[PDB]
């Protein structure tokens, strides 16, 4: 059974650093590109970053590149997202999303409203 | 030296193998059959195979032996077949170029519908029949030899050798008209069509290059293809037809060796055509790869 | 057997009638160029559809240019999951992707549009399908840039290092900032499309407005260019 | 919100699914083997039939 | 309050997993060690059906094992006589984007559907002599992926709205609605008795649905990716599914867990259709690699390959008598193998 779980979160003062852990099981982690998406209170799901199957290729959204860092470990079947220098607007539930199919470069429906291969995520609050 | 038979035989075998490979690749590949455009290449391959099976071996026999034991009737029949098939191949090349130009520049959006079976049948009939009016009809009646009969007798027999050899003499009107119908008009049509194709390809490549430069992570292909095709066609046919135009005006003083070299350069066109229109086509490349894999 | 032979004759007559009907249908079908219209919900896709025309799952619009028939299909009343039903449009001549260029800051829908374009481009079944990129809502983008509301500098940090390409052809009276923003947005998609570098399909960006009257002509030209490029590539000319 | 109702429905569905009777995998494998062996004599694909018998010839 | 329910849900899932593990006394492969292998299975094209203009996406075999209905995205729903290859009918669909077709068990009606949100029912033998839409079924909010007739009056349909529905053709209303699936439902399979049917979805799970009770009796989550195909075992006690996993899996209703997995290293593309022979020994599945691989349902090995298609294989079907298997593909041609 495709199951994705996240760890880490809680209240963090602005400008701090946080690390997210994504525990994946029930599927071959190395054969699927992983993605991180977030949904702020009252707003839609926003794509954050993606990691290739081997991790060689990395990309981030314009407002996140450099600030954050995405890493994966195919040996432990885990994905990470080093959230550094959190902004107040960054508060949102960060979902660990998996691409629908393996070996495919397209990852259409990670941001979909009712995606099935998503990690449910942990609430992140950035305030003083 | 008699070793030249090896070169002629090798060329004939290569041309026949190329034509047969084209035909069997078209037939085996069901994707190629359903395309109307591929029929023109099939017709060209058939014409080239006819050349290599009914013209080239007889020519090789004539040169290697320097004797014609089949008589004047068969000499005329050979010459008629040679002219017919050569003009048919040239017309097939011209119509292939014209069809490509039509598809690319004229009606790309409705090309699939404009190429009705009637159009294909009419163009193939023009390719195969128009040569008859210039190859068989005039040669059988001897219209090409009228007014130059006394010249024919001079070269008919080099009495130092008792062997009689078939010859093909063309007078000024026959030579000019046949050359214009067979090479010059088709050559000009091909030149214009390929120039328009080059212009369109250059424009598309320039647009692609601008977009690629804009999207970079930080045009010569069509020119090369057209240059290769046109250079092959010219080196194959143009010298022979230029000699045919100029030979009558110089009292037919061109040496036999030059005529032979140009005639065989013309024959080599049938052997090169399979490697030009099939190698330079993605669908033909795929069909050849599948055939080789089997 | 006479009854069996009569049955076969009747079946053969029906087969011949069906083959004639299918031949006519093939003739009419080949004359039509199918197109897929895609874009964000907030984009000017509806306005473009209305202009070209002037809860079914598929909406079709009939329009003809230079005696050439085009069938444009608008995918409406469908869930946001596109990875499955998008495969049905693998054989379309082109995919008209409409993007609200001014939505760079209004959640930034521009990033979502870029991701959707990347997914479409990299799809296995859409490798041979060209994409007609309409950067819609140019007027709103220009107004926001001129008014100073634009904040693309931080939404897309590459904007600072970016510069207007020399090949750019800004319209008369167009502010340099507007041209820079427009061409940066265009290059954002060109990066995705140019990345493949295969030549099987190409992107055709266009700066268009919601009520632009040249959209039909742009689509016709894009289709003609796509067909010409396909033919050239077939003959090893590209 | 509808999320809590959906969660309740999912929990109820899981409860209903959990309380079903389940047999050993060995029994299912034996039943499948028996069905395959019994019907193996009437499977043209498994064992090609004579060309005359096949209607497609 | 939401979190309190999730502990209950996780405990239920863990209990189900533990029960399935306990019931897994022995695997099918281990018990299958000492059975006679099927051996090499060879099949080549017998009949080539031509006439479709666009890619074929769905097909279904008739009960008579002679008539074949094929759906193409060009707007034509052609009915073929397999024995004679003759085209019995050529129905012009209202919407060209048809994604499914079905042949009624009696052969009196034919159903089809797709992106149009409507499952059209066509009568083949109207007293007038022509073929016309008997009734159009509307109400779905996605794309029709599969449909199968329970009878001349009842049809089960799957849609991209993540819900399956049972329709009464006479009234055109939904007899019952199935909403347990979270992802896009891609395929349906009716049991031999028609009491239960299994529907695969993009949520990588398969659910067994009771037609009359309007609920899923069981749920299977063996696959890790979108499930594209599903087919019952001939006895009705098991079924196989096809997915983007590039592998096929077998599930038993009574065991409520996966039994066998069919995979191979060189296969990395998705699976479009799956079907079982008359005896169920051979599992035939269509693949995106332009060829169909025949898998032994017991030995977990490839018995044969059907590589007579030049494009993606989108559908597969085995006659009721099992004489031949017909495969459709995006190349616009149907290949019948024997
Ligand atoms: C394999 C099939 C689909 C190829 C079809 C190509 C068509 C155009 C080819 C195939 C056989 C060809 C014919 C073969 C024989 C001759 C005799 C010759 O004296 C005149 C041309 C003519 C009559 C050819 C015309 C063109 C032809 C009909
Ligand atoms: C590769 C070549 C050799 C394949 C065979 C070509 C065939 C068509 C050639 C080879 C020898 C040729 C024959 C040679 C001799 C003559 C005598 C002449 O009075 C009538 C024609 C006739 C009868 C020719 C007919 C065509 C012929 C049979
Ligand atoms: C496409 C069509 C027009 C091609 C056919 C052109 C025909 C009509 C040409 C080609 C060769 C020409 C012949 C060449 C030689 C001469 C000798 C001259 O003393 C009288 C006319 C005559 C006999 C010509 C008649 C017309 C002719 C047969
Ligand atoms: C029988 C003799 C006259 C044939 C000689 C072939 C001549 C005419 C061909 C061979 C190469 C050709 C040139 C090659 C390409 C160019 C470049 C461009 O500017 C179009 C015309 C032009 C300049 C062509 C003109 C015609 C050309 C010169
Ligand atoms: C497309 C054409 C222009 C390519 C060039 C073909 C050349 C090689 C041809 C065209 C005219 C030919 C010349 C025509 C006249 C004669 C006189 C003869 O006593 C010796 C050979 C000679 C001198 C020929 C040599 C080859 C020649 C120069
Ligand atoms: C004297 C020259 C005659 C030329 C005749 C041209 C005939 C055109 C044929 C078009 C393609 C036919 C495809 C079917 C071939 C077949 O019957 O096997
Ligand atoms: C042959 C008749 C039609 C014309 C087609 C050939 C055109 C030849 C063009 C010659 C100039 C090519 C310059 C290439 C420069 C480069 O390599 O970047
Ligand atoms: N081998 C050249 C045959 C040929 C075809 N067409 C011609 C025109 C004039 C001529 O002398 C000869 C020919």
């Amino acid at each position: 059974q495709v199951q994705l779980q996240e760890s880490g979160g809680g209240l963090v003062q602005p400008g701090g650093s946080l690390r997210l852990s994504c525990a994946a099981s029930g599927f071959t982690f190395s054969n699927y590109k992983m993605n991180w998406v977030r949904q702020a209170p009252g707003k839609g799901l926003e794509w954050v970053s993606d990691i290739s199957q081997s991790g060689a290729s990395i990309s981030y959204t314009g407002s996140v590149k450099g600030r954050f860092t995405i890493s994966r470990d195919n040996a432990k079947n885990t994905l990470y997202l080093q959230m550094n220098s959190l902004k107040p607007e960054d508060t949102a539930v960060y979902y660990c999303a998996r691409c629908p199919a393996p070996f495919t470069r397209d990852c259409f429906d990670v941001t979909s409203t009712t995606y099935a291969y998503r990690g449910q995520g942990t609430q992140v609050t950035v305030s003083s | 030296k008699v070793v030249l038979l090896t070169f002629l035989s090798t060329v004939i075998l290569m041309a026949i193998l190329g034509n047969l490979l084209v035909m069997v690749a078209v037939c085996w590949d069901r994707q190629l059959r359903k395309i109307k455009t591929n029929y023109f290449i099939v017709s060209l391959a058939f014409a080239d195979l006819l050349v290599s099976v009914l013209v080239m071996p007889f020519g090789a026999i004539e040169l290697v032996q320097d004797i014609w034991i089949y008589g004047e009737v068969f000499c005329l029949v050979r010459t008629s077949l040679d002219v017919l098939l050569t003009t048919a191949s040239i017309f097939h090349l011209c119509c292939i170029s014209l069809d490509r130009y039509y598809a690319i520049c004229c009606q790309p959006l409705v090309y699939r519908n404009k190429m009705t079976p009637l159009r294909i049948a009419l163009m193939l009939g023009g390719c195969w029949v128009i040569p008859t009016f210039i190859s068989f009809l005039p040669i059988m009646q001897g219209w090409n030899n009228i007014g130059i009969i006394d010249l024919i007798e001079k070269r008919k027999f080099n009495q130092n050798s008792n062997s009689t050899y078939c010859v093909f003499m063309v007078n000024k009107p026959y030579a000019i008209t046949c050359s214009v119908v067979a090479f010059y008009i088709p050559f000009l049509l091909m030149v214009l069509a390929y120039y328009r194709i080059y212009v369109t390809a250059k424009e598309h490549a320039h647009q692609i290059q601008m977009l690629q430069r804009a999207g970079a992570s930080s045009e010569t292909k069509a020119a090369k293809t057209l240059c290769i095709i046109m250079g092959c066609f010219c080196l194959c046919w143009a010298p022979f037809f230029v000699t045919n135009i100029v030979d009558p005006f110089i009292d037919y003083t061109v040496p036999g060796q030059v005529w032979t070299a140009f005639l065989w350069l013309g024959y080599i066109n049938s052997g090169l055509n399979p490697f030009l229109y099939a190698f330079l086509n993605k669908s033909f490349r795929r069909a050849f790869l599948i055939i080789l894999c089997c | 057997t006479e009854d069996q032979r009569n049955e076969e004759k009747a079946q053969r007559e029906a087969n011949k009638k069906i083959e004639k009907q299918l031949q006519k249908d093939k003739q009419v079908y080949r004359a039509t160029h199918r197109l897929l219209l895609l874009g964000a919900g907030e984009s000017g896709k509806n306005t473009i559809v209305k202009q070209m025309r002037i809860t079914s799952g598929i909406f079709e619009t009939k329009f003809q240019v230079d005696k050439v028939n085009f069938h444009m299909f608008d995918v409406g009343a469908q869930r946001d999951e596109r990875r499955k039903w998008i495969q049905c449009f693998n054989d379309v001549t082109a995919i008209i992707f409409v993007v609200a260029s001014s939505s760079y800051n209004m959640t930034n829908r521009l990033q979502a549009a870029l991701k959707l374009f990347d997914s479409i481009w990299n799809n296995k079944w859409l490798r041979d399908t060209s994409v007609i990129l309409f950067l819609n809502k140019q007027d709103l983008l220009a107004e926001k840039v001129l008014a100073g509301k634009s904040k693309i500098e931080d939404y897309f940090p590459e904007f600072a290092r970016y510069t207007t390409p020399e090949d750019a052809t800004p319209e008369p009276g167009e502010d340099p900032r507007v041209t820079r923003a427009k061409y940066f947005i265009r290059d954002e998609f060109l990066r995705i499309s140019t990345a493949s570098g295969d030549g099987r399909h190409y992107c055709y960006p266009h700066f268009t407005c919601a009520v632009d009257t040249e959209n039909i002509r742009r689509v016709f030209n894009d289709c003609r260019d796509i067909i010409q490029r396909m033919h050239l590539r077939q003959y090893e000319l590209l | 919100t509808a999320s809590i109702a959906q969660a309740r429905k999912l929990v109820e569905q899981l409860k209903m699914e959990a309380n079903i009777d389940r047999i050993k995998v060995s029994k299912a494998a034996a039943d499948l083997m028996a069905y395959c062996e019994a019907h193996a004599k009437e499977d043209p694909l498994l064992t090609p039939v004579p060309a005359s018998e096949n209607p497609f010839r | 309050e939401l979190d309190q329910l999730r502990q209950e849900a996780e405990q239920l899932k863990n209990q189900i997993r533990d029960a399935r593990k306990a019931c897994a006394d022995a695997t099918l492969s281990q018990i299958t060690n000492n059975i006679d292998p099927v051996g090499r299975i060879q099949m080549r094209t017998r009949r080539t059906l031509r006439g479709h203009l666009a890619k074929i996406y769905a097909m279904h075999w008739g009960t008579d094992s002679r008539l074949l209905v094929s759906a193409s995205q060009d707007g034509k729903l052609i009915i073929w006589d397999s024995y004679t290859t003759n085209k019995v009918h050529a129905i012009p669909l209202r919407s060209s984007w048809v994604m499914t077709c079905a042949y009624a068990p009696s052969g009196n009606y034919v159903a089809c559907g797709g992106l149009d949100n409507i499952c059209s029912i066509y009568n083949l033998k109207t007293r007038e002599g022509n073929v016309r839409v008997s009734r159009e079924l509307a109400g779905h909010t996605g794309y029709l992926s599969c449909c199968r007739f329970l009878d001349d009056n009842q049809i089960v349909t799957s849609s991209g709205d993540t819900t399956c529905a049972l329709w009464d053709i006479e009234t055109g209303q939904q007899t019952t609605t199935f909403t347990g699936h979270t992802g896009d439902v891609m395929s349906l399979s009716l049991a031999p008795d028609t009491r239960l049917f299994v529907s695969g979805a993009c949520d990588a799970s398969a659910k067994l649905w009771d037609v009359r009770e309007g609920m899923c009796r069981q749920t299977f989550t063996g696959h890790e990716s979108d499930i594209n195909a599903i087919c019952f075992f001939p006895n009705g006690n098991a079924f196989a599914t096809g997915s983007d996993d590039a592998t096929c899996r077998l599930f038993d209703l009574r065991a409520d867990q996966e039994l066998m997995t069919y995979s191979h290293d060189n296969i990395i593309c998705g699976i479009t259709s799956v079907s079982f022979s008359k005896s169920g020994r051979l599992l035939l599945a269509g693949y995106d690699d332009f060829n169909c691989n025949v898998w032994d349902a017991l030995k977990a090995d490839r018995a044969g390959v059907l590589a007579g298609h030049d494009n993606r294989v989108s559908c597969l079907g085995v006659t009721d008598d099992g004489m031949a298997v017909a495969t459709g593909s995006w190349d616009s041609f149907l290949k019948i193998w024997n």
